[PDB]
């Protein structure tokens, strides 16, 4: 990365969504790295997210209102590489830096995905799925997050 | 009336507690040298009349200032013991009042209260000279306001 | 006030001013000093071959500061290995012969006096620019830029959460302190802390010589012998 | 690989033999840190002190170790004759002001969740 | 004749806590390190992590 | 400064030194505690061209 | 150098003292295991935990070289590796102006050689690292805590260590004085896990293992 | 301030408090969190 | 460039010798040590009487800490815990949630007053200069929980000490 | 605006004196000696 | 605007309050609680709503320089109101 | 129990033990050690502290940062006690007067004051009380002592009938009041004993064991209604005491059997004095009462305290007394002193 | 070719008498060891 900026115009902002009370969308902050739909399209197998728009905006949400009600919606969160998709719950509790990370599963589902549990101070924040490939990859149900 | 003169002998005695202290300094770190600060020229600790070093034994206030390690631990407890009464400490510094920036380390108590009780909790790091001196006329108003022959009457 | 990469914060408009005022006067305050304690019987006799070390138990012992100067070494690191700006100044160095605590006594105060002289060179010769690098990842950006670019906004962000990352090596660099050299031996892991870093306290190597400088000498003059080791407890004891 | 340096001691034979001479200088050297500390324990009770911490480290074969913790009784021993330690550090080792702690499995339990 | 001084009575854990200190949070300590002089020990801690980092700082 | 003449000629006598020429307190010879607005300079990367950070 | 923000590299001192580099390895084969020079203008002489009165007293009594003054020794206390403690000595070369640092590896139970007669500067940076660090200094008169407190047990600055400790003291009345008890803290040091995820420097890379 | 007087605004105080230290208007700390894990609520009834 | 501090001789001449000789016989030097603290005695004193008036300090000052607010009243702290990160002794501990009107300030904020170090990281490390350090320095105490602060009294001290933090941060804000 | 920032005068600035200045004060020391014997010698008289 | 607890102490706008049965009350007997009188959830909303007429608004709230950095809010959503993320003011178009 | 009262953490300062004590009259002998001992878990003690805080402040260092909350009460104010033990686990009294007050007569310290906090406490809704209460009172006793504690006791145990009541028979410790009182007799004149000393016989128990019991007593689920006698393991005729801590002391035993109607009035001689009186008419027969050994009444063993003889446990207190003549010495020295052993 | 008493010594390298922790903090402690999985955010 540079260190300085050489923008001295306007910026661009976009409309925020809302698609569940379990995934939080400030669509200004998005990159339109489409990672969101293609996990929705061949992963979640539902296609409630697209791309809209033609030049700059390029909007990418529902157009007519929707809502995620995949099981596995939950990923998202984790598959945006920026604070376009956050977790509801978990919005302001905490910050990266503080959380003791530890290693369990799930008990909701008896695959027993291999999940992180991000805790602080004596108490759990979020539930972050871990990798294990051949049983759960990095994804874990929506119920476990 | 017996109660009106018990007032008047308590602040006879104090108002002298409260204008002649000695402060017995313990020189550990960079709020002792900040306290030296205090008695020169600048601020004058000493118009009010309270000497810069009075020796352990000619003393009434400990002014705690700086890191107190484990290291030093027994040795100021002692001192404390020998210190007579009437005795007050005042913790200079946030190391002395609860460790200040080496509160997690190894190798020093967090904070001179859990070795002596200590009567006025001056804050800084260092605090600034009248920041302390200010703390001293703290405790200076801490010593007009007791009723210690008051409550023998009482009693 | 100093960081990695300069001075966060300007010079305050005036702030030179009052040290050329502050600097002016000063050396008229020394004199007075001088005039008291440089000719005092007294003192002198007090101080004059009251603890001693020659130049190869000194040198030997890792003293430095005045001690090397005051026994008569010709080795300041400012004029040897002059770090940042020292090349571009003029002063000397007070060293002395003998080696007792007088000498060390009149190094320090000489000292002084060429010190004088740098701070008049160095407001004369006050140049104009930015007070931290030019480099946002080490160099916490300005505050109007943090409110106003976004990069100086992710820049501080991460720089004040886990800060630059240091490339991994291992420097003992040492400066000539006012007291001696202080040097720290870091040796960085390659992440934005440091893995070990190593204080040279002057005064952890002086106090070593305690029993050198302090040998044969009477018992009042221990309390001497500690006044010139120059031994702050700060650091000596970590 | 297998092949070591001796500290001071190769032999397990004159390794516990130097502990035998720490064994026999600090029994020897128990009463008078009583005596000149002021302190406020008898003779005995310490003697066996001084046995016991022999016994917490008795179960150690390598000759290396043993000989690092021979100096480290040595590092112990003159401090208390030179009166450098106070009073406060040798009954820190008389443990007597923290409670005593649970011992067997139900009261443990019954205090704490802390195995 | 003996002349073994008992230091230690201050001693902090400063290189320990700078271990786990990010190197702006390390700065401090050496400001308190000699409570005589302050800041030109932060002079040797500066010069040595500019020298790793591989940046000057500018001539003002 | 305050001291008159008398105690003045007093002090230069005893000391031996000229110390009305300067002192070691400040009647009026600071900068006025409150300052005017300063403005910043600028750096060497300040630039919108060839400041690409990689070299 | 149009980049006034970089470092200005020194490169004859580079190669004169890389130049030193291979002359101190020549003559001392069977002590120098690795001769470095960093980007930062300083040799690192990597020398075996055998022979270092020899290669400091070359050091310090050569002609050329005369590195005498030793500035500090202390250890690292690499985890990872099979000799933990690593001794570095420094050196500060009067007539040459110039730095020097040998470093050894040493294990927990493999005694140094003292130092003190080289340097007897030395006698005091050992006694730190002989209760700081653990790692015991063989035939050296006196070897006590110096740093630590009275009757302390552990090793500080061993990675193993806590910042905390595991002792921590008070005042107790009825034993009307100091004791010390199981350390428990008001607040937890709350650890920070704030390494980048992403690629540092790719200078420094570690090969593919 | 009679030369340049503060920007009046709501929250700044009204009448400015001397230091409190060691009278009954104290200052006294406390948690400004809330309560988590909250304790099962248990019903009554008479019985199974 | 070296100059020597101790190399100069007494010349060996009757006048010298007498110099040495009435400089001891009949003490000079020590007079003139006399003389010297004489002259300070009739000079002036530097003592201020406090705390009629106290000695001068600059806007950059940093002291007891204090949270701000907008204009409108509303609270400048956004709970990003760039302060925690930085705080050198962690004597920051907050914790955020989402408030119910949507704004989702923090909850909890407590300086440690008797862990901090006064540094100063804090205020420049805040992006919306929420936390910074009141140019007020008395306010000791005599109890220990009276250091330990929380956002309720941070806040307080917002709305106590705003005149000085408005004007210094004025004073200030192109400098920084 | 132009840059404007803590910068020394034009003229850089004043002269600072840093050498020592001890005075050279007092009378010669056959002139204490004379004066001595002159008291004296005017005590006894 | 601050209600009281029924144990007689009043309510933090974090909503904190001790219950009556909890111990740790004592520390506030004897003295006094330190709540803050004005609440910034309820010092958010007399300000006016305000009227921009633009697509996307800048919220440099107050001060420039001495403000917070610089968010370009959006106003389309017709149904909500936008809002600046670190203000609060709440910015609107008229009737669209 | 209370969501903020479990206990957690393996004992330390910043350790929740759940106690929540509100000792009465912390500022003495005994309260001293028990505020230690309840400081040494972590439970938040509200003591209503009465005299000057300076006299108080010894008890700051022994609790953690906002445990020890000093709170302003008056002896006779009901609204006093009411508010320091309006929430509180438990409430330990200790109100005790060792002579005779002009402001407080003896039954007021004994019979008002501990039943005076028993009913309001109650009426607060605590859950325990520890009130102590002389083993060796006796309600026809000659001394004001032993007839004020027992009317005292029944009040207190009937107001609230969970109030356990701690018989101590002789808590010897630093200031015990005892050991440095026999210690008096040097600068007293020859030891004023009656009749030599031949017929009385004390059970003294080391301090610290009876604040172990009152922790103890705390935790332990039984302690409500019952009542606990705590006395120490051997017993001892006066005579070997005064002559045994003497030797302890290294001080010239010095006896002399001085008759009975003597110190009766000699003892309130030693009250004129209006500040504290060195001994008053109440403890000139308090000493030569002996001792009761109620076996019914459940004892330090019982409750699960072992008891340290007075041998082991009296260098402490004792080398204050000796001057530098035998400073030096350690414990055995003086014999080891006879027990009569019941 | 290292002649400073190298003599073999095969017993397990057990240095738990001197490293410092306590009696059980060295047997109640169990420990992990794994790789810090990737943080799925990032
Ligand atoms: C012994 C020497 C003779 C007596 C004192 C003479 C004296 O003070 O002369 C003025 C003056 C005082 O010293 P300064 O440094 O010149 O003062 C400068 C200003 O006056 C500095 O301003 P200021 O401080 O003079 O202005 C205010 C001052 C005004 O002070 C005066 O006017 C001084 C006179 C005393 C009042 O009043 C106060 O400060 C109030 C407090 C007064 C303290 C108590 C004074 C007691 C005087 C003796 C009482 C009997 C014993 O000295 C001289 O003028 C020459 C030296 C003394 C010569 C005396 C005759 C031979
Ligand atoms: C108000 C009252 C003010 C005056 C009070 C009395 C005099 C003391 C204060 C003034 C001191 C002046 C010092 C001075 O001039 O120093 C430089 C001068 C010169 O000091 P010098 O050391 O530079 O002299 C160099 C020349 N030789 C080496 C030959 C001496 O000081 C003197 O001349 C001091 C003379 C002291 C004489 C003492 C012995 C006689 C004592 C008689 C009884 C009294
Ligand atoms: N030798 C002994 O002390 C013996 C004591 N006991 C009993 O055991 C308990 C010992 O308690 P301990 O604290 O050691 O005793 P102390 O006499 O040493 O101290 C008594 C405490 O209670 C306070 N107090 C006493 N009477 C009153 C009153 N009328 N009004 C207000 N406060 C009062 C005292 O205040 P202040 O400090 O101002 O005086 C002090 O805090 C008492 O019940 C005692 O009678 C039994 C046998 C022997
Ligand atoms: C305040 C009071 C004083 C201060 C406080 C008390 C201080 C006490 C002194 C310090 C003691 C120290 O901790 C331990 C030490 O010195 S050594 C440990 C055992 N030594 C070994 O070598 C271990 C291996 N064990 C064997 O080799 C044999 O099994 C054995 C020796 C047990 C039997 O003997 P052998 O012969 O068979
Ligand atoms: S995954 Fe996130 S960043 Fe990528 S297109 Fe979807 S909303 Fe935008
Ligand atoms: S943290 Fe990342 S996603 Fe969030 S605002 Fe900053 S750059 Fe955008
Ligand atoms: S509080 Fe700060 S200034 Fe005072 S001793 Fe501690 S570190 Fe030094
Ligand atoms: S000044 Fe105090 S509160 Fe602010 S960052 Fe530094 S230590 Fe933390
Ligand atoms: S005070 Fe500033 S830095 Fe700290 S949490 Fe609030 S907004 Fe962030
Ligand atoms: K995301
Ligand atoms: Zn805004």
């Amino acid at each position: 990365g540079s260190d300085r900026s050489r923008f001295l115009e306007g910026k661009r902002a976009v409309e925020d969504k809302n698609i569940g009370p379990l995934v939080k969308t400030i669509m200004t902050r998005c990159i339109q790295c489409t990672r969101c739909i293609r996990f929705a399209s061949e992963i979640a197998g539902v296609d409630d997210l697209g791309t809209t728009g033609r030049g700059n905006d390029m909007q990418v949400g529902t157009y007519i209102e929707k809502m995620f009600m995949s099981e596995l919606s939950g990923n998202i969160i984790d598959i945006c590489p920026v604070g376009a998709l956050t977790s509801k719950p978990y919005a302001f509790t905490a910050r990266p830096w503080e959380t003791r990370k530890t290693e369990s599963i799930d008990v909701m589902d008896a695959v027993g995905s291999n999940i992180v549990v991000s805790t602080r101070t004596g108490e759990v924040m979020r539930i972050l799925p871990r990798m294990h490939e051949d049983i759960n990859e990095e994804w874990i149900s929506d119920k476990t997050r | 009336r017996g109660e009106y003169v018990v007032a008047k002998l308590d602040d006879l005695v104090n108002w002298a507690r409260r204008s002649s202290l000695w402060p017995m300094t313990f020189g550990l770190a960079c709020c002792a040298v900040e306290m030296m600060h205090m008695a020169a020229p600048r601020y004058d600790m000493d118009r009010f009349g309270v000497v810069f070093r009075a020796s352990p034994r000619q003393s009434d206030v400990m002014i705690v200032a700086g890191t107190l390690t484990n290291k030093m631990a027994p040795a100021l407890r002692k001192v404390y013991d020998q210190m007579p009464e009437p005795r007050y400490v005042v913790s200079m510094g946030s190391c002395a009042n609860g460790g200040g920036y080496y509160h997690y380390s190894y190798s020093v108590v967090r904070g001179c209260d859990r070795i002596v009780p200590v009567d006025i909790y001056v804050p800084g790091c260092p605090p600034t000279a009248e920041a302390l001196l200010y703390g001293i006329l703290q405790l200076q108003r801490k010593i007009k306001r007791e009723k210690r022959l008051r409550i023998w009457y009482r009693r | 006030y100093i960081r990695p990469g300069g001075v966060h914060q300007d010079l305050p408009l005036g702030l030179l001013d009052d040290i050329y005022e502050f600097s002016k006067n000063f050396s008229f305050r020394i004199d007075e000093l001088e005039e008291m304690l440089t000719n005092n019987r007294i003192w002198r006799n007090r101080t004059v071959d009251i603890g001693v070390v020659t130049a190869e138990d000194a040198l030997n012992y890792g003293f430095s500061g005045v001690m090397l100067r005051g026994s008569g070494i010709q080795w300041d690191l400012r004029k040897t290995q002059p770090y940042d700006v020292y090349d571009q100044v003029e002063f000397d160095v007070p060293i002395g012969s003998r080696g007792d605590c007088y000498d060390r006594y009149l190094c320090r105060v000489e000292e002084m006096r060429q010190s004088l002289r740098i701070i008049s060179q160095c407001l004369n010769k006050m140049p104009p620019g930015e007070i931290k690098v030019d480099d946002a990842k080490v160099s916490p950006p300005k505050r109007a830029e943090m409110k106003t670019s976004m990069e100086s906004l992710i820049h501080h962000f991460k720089l004040y959460t886990e800060g630059y990352q240091v490339p991994p090596g291992a420097t003992y660099t040492a400066i000539e302190a006012p007291k001696g050299e202080f040097g720290v031996y870091l040796v960085s892991d390659g992440s934005s802390r440091p893995y070990r870093c190593k204080i040279k306290a002057p005064g952890f190597a002086h106090l070593a010589g305690l029993d050198k400088m302090s040998k044969g000498h009477m018992l009042a003059d221990v309390v001497a012998i500690i006044g010139t080791q120059d031994i702050v407890f700060g650091e000596v004891d970590r | 690989g297998t092949s070591v340096k001796p500290i001071f001691s190769r032999d397990m034979n004159e390794a516990k033999r130097r502990v035998r001479e720490l064994y026999r200088a600090w029994y020897r050297e128990v009463p008078n840190t009583v005596h000149l500390f002021q302190l406020d324990i008898s003779v005995k009770q310490g003697r066996d002190k001084v046995r016991e911490m022999f016994m917490k480290n008795a179960h150690v074969t390598d000759p290396r170790v043993v000989d690092l913790l021979v100096i480290k009784g040595k590092m112990e021993l003159e401090e208390t004759i030179n009166v450098w330690k106070q009073r406060t550090h040798i009954m820190r080792f008389f443990h007597e002001t923290e409670a005593p702690r649970p011992t067997d499995f139900l009261s443990k339990f019954y205090v704490g969740h802390d195995p | 004749r003996k002349c073994d001084p008992h230091i230690g009575l201050l001693h902090r854990g400063t290189e320990k806590l700078i271990e786990y200190k990010t190197y702006l949070q390390a700065l401090p300590y050496f400001d308190r390190l000699d409570y005589v002089s302050m800041m030109c020990n932060e002079q040797a801690y500066s010069l040595a992590v500019e020298k790793l980092l591989n940046i000057q700082p500018p001539p003002r | 400064a305050s001291a008159t003449r008398v105690i003045q000629l007093l002090r230069n006598w005893a000391s031996g030194r000229d110390l009305q020429a300067k002192l070691q307190l400040r009647y009026q010879e600071i900068s006025k505690r409150t300052q005017p607005p300063p403005k910043l300079p600028v750096g060497p990367s300040h630039k919108l061209s060839n400041n690409y950070y990689c070299t | 150098d149009t980049r006034p923000t970089i470092r200005p590299r020194n490169d004859v001192v580079h190669k004169q003292l890389s130049a030193f580099g291979q002359y101190v390895a020549e003559i001392l084969p069977k002590y120098v295991q690795q001769v470095q020079v960093s980007c930062f203008n300083e040799l690192e002489i990597f020398i075996h935990p055998d022979g270092v009165i020899p290669v400091l007293t070359f050091l310090r009594d050569h002609t050329n070289a005369q590195f005498k003054s030793l500035a500090d020794l202390t250890a690292v206390d690499v985890p990872t590796r099979q000799n933990r403690f690593e001794i570095v000595y420094n050196l500060l070369s009067l007539r040459f102006n110039s730095q020097i640092r040998v470093k050894t590896y040493t294990d927990e139970l493999t005694p140094i050689e003292s130092s003190v007669t080289v340097y007897k500067a030395a006698n005091w940076y050992e006694r730190e690292i002989w209760d700081m660090f653990g790692v015991f200094f063989a035939n050296h008169p006196d070897l006590r805590r110096i740093l630590t407190g009275y009757g302390f047990e552990g090793h500080p600055f061993r990675k193993d260590f806590p910042l905390s400790g595991y002792v921590e003291l008070r005042y107790d009345d009825e034993v009307k004085r100091v004791v010390a008890e199981p350390v428990e803290l008001a607040q937890e040091f709350r650890k920070f896990d704030l390494n980048s995820p992403w690629e540092a420097f790719p200078a420094y890379r570690q090969p593919p293992e | 301030p009679t030369t340049k007087p503060p920007t009046a605004r709501k929250y700044i105080w009204t009448n400015h408090k001397f230091n409190v230290s060691g009278t009954p208007q104290q200052y006294v700390p406390y948690s400004t969190t809330r309560k988590k894990i909250q304790e099962w609520v248990p019903p009554s009834t008479p019985y199974k | 460039t070296y100059k020597f501090v101790n190399m100069r001789e007494p010349s060996m001449d009757m006048k010298s010798v007498t110099d040495r000789a009435a400089q001891t016989l009949l003490w000079t030097e020590l007079v003139r040590g006399l003389g010297m603290t004489l002259s300070y005695l009739f000079r002036e004193p530097a003592t201020i009487n406090y705390p009629f008036e106290k000695g001068p300090l600059s806007p950059r000052f940093r002291g007891e800490h204090a949270l701000r607010r907008y204009p409108s009243g509303e609270e400048r702290c956004i709970a990003c815990k760039l302060c925690e990160a930085v705080c050198p002794a962690q004597a920051i501990t907050i914790e955020a949630e989402p408030r119910a009107d949507g704004s989702r300030r923090t909850t909890r904020y407590d300086i440690d007053m008797t862990k901090c170090i006064y540094c100063g990281f804090c205020q420049e490390a805040c992006p919306v200069d929420a936390i910074v350090e009141g140019p007020n320095f008395e306010f000791s105490t005599e109890t220990h929980e009276e250091l330990l602060y929380n956002k309720e009294k941070l806040l307080n001290n917002g709305d106590k000490w705003e005149a000085e933090i408005a004007a210094n941060i004025q004073a200030d804000y192109l400098y920084r | 605006s132009k840059v404007k920032q803590d910068m020394p005068p034009p003229g850089g600035y004043g002269p600072i004196d840093y050498k020592r200045n001890l005075p050279r004060r007092g009378l010669s020391g056959y002139s204490m000696f004379a004066v001595g014997i002159g008291t004296l010698l005017f005590g006894y008289w | 605007g601050v209600r009281t607890s029924p144990t007689g102490e009043k309510v933090t706008h974090t909503g904190q309050a001790y219950d009556d049965g909890d111990y740790r009350r004592v520390r506030f007997s004897d003295r006094q609680k330190e709540v803050n009188e004005n609440f910034a959830i309820d010092l958010i909303a007399e300000q006016p709503v305000s009227e921009v007429g633009s697509r996307v608004i800048s919220c440099d709230g107050g001060g420039g320089a001495l403000g917070h950095p610089r968010v370009y809010i959006n106003l389309d959503k017709e149904t909500k109101t936008g809002t600046c993320g670190y203000c609060g003011l709440q910015f609107r178009q008229p009737h669209h | 129990l209370h969501h903020a009262l479990i206990p957690h953490g393996k004992g330390g300062r910043s350790s929740v033990s759940g106690i929540v004590a509100t000792v009465f009259g912390a500022t003495g002998f005994l309260g001293r050690y028990v505020v230690n001992h309840l400081g040494r878990m972590g439970s938040q003690v509200i003591v209503p502290y009465r005299c000057e805080p300076y006299d108080t402040m010894h008890l700051r260092p022994m609790g953690d940062l906002g445990q020890i909350i000093f709170m302003e009460w008056n002896g006779k104010d009901k609204d006093s006690i009411r508010k320091v033990v309006e929430h509180s686990n438990v409430v330990i009294n200790l109100v005790g007067r060792e002579w005779e007050t002009k402001n407080f007569d003896f039954e007021d310290v004994f019979v008002k004051i501990p039943h005076a906090i028993a009913q309001v406490s109650k009426e607060a809704g605590v859950e325990k009380l520890i009130h102590i209460s002389h083993l060796n009172a006796d309600i026809k006793s000659p001394s004001r002592y032993l007839r004020s504690k027992a009317v005292g006791e029944k009040e207190v145990r009937a107001a609230f009938p969970e109030a356990t009541i701690i018989k101590p028979s002789d808590i010897f410790g630093r200031e015990d009041r005892f050991l440095n009182y026999f210690a008096s007799m040097r600068w007293f004149g020859g030891v004023p004993l009656i009749s030599l000393g031949k017929e009385t016989v004390k059970q003294p128990v080391y301090i610290v064991d009876v604040s172990k019991g009152i922790i103890n007593a705390i935790k332990d689920p039984d302690a409500k209604g019952k009542t606990f006698a705590f006395v120490g393991p051997n017993r001892y005729l006066l005579f070997d005491l005064v002559q045994y801590i003497f030797a302890v002391a290294y001080r010239p035993f010095l006896p002399y059997p001085l008759p009975h109607f003597a110190y009766r009035w000699v003892g309130r001689l030693f009250e004129v004095s209006p500040f504290e009186p060195w001994t008053t008419r109440d403890k000139v027969e308090r000493v030569h009462m002996s001792d009761m050994t109620l076996p019914h009444l459940p004892g330090l063993e019982d409750l699960g305290i072992q008891a340290t003889p007075l041998e082991l446990k009296a260098i402490e207190v004792l080398r204050r007394h000796r001057t530098y003549r035998w400073l030096t010495s350690e414990m055995e020295d003086v014999k080891p002193a006879k027990t009569v052993n019941i | 070719t290292q002649d400073t008493q190298l003599i073999a010594v095969d017993e397990k390298l057990d240095i738990t008498t001197l490293t410092g922790v306590p009696e059980e903090h060295i047997k109640t402690r169990k420990v992990r060891i794994f790789v810090p999985a990737r943080n799925n955010m990032q």
